[PDB]
């Protein structure tokens, strides 16, 4: 969601009220993000450099995971 | 009755297996295993599954253990 298609993709699913979960890999970009939607828990943020990110949604998903992965 | 059947990634590390290792009073060796079914994932010491799926097998009656009903 620091990327292109990320940034609208975000802002388009914010729209519709669904809970968002998007990978990033610089701190700055968190940053940014967070600044820019303020609906964004830090729940909401994983890693990108990783694999990492697999675990984290599988948590504050319940083992349930995610509806739609962009 | 459940057998393996598929593993999403296994990974081994001996190095750090050593270190995770311990010795009890019974002067066994033992050490931490969690399981995490949100993530799937199973670690122990120095070797940590993540996907394990498994599944079902048939029990296969032996009938020479076939009781005496009267």
């Amino acid at each position: 969601g620091s990327g292109g298609v990320g940034q609208a993709a975000i802002a388009i699913a914010l729209s519709r009220g669904c809970r968002v979960f998007t990978t990033v890999g610089s701190a700055e970009k968190r940053a940014y993000l967070q600044a820019r939607f303020p609906q964004l828990d830090e729940t909401c943020f994983a890693n990108s450099r990783d694999t990492s990110f697999e675990q984290h949604v599988l948590r504050h998903t319940a083992g349930k995971g995610v509806d739609l992965v962009l | 009755l459940y057998l393996p059947t598929r593993f999403t990634s296994i990974r081994i590390d001996p190095v750090t297996h050593r270190q995770k290792l311990y010795t009890l009073q019974d002067t066994t060796q033992a050490a931490d295993v969690v399981v995490d079914r949100n993530l799937n994932t199973v670690v122990a010491g120095g070797a940590l599954f993540l996907g394990a799926h498994s599944s079902v097998a048939p029990r296969r009656p032996q009938e020479h253990l076939k009781p005496i009903l009267e």
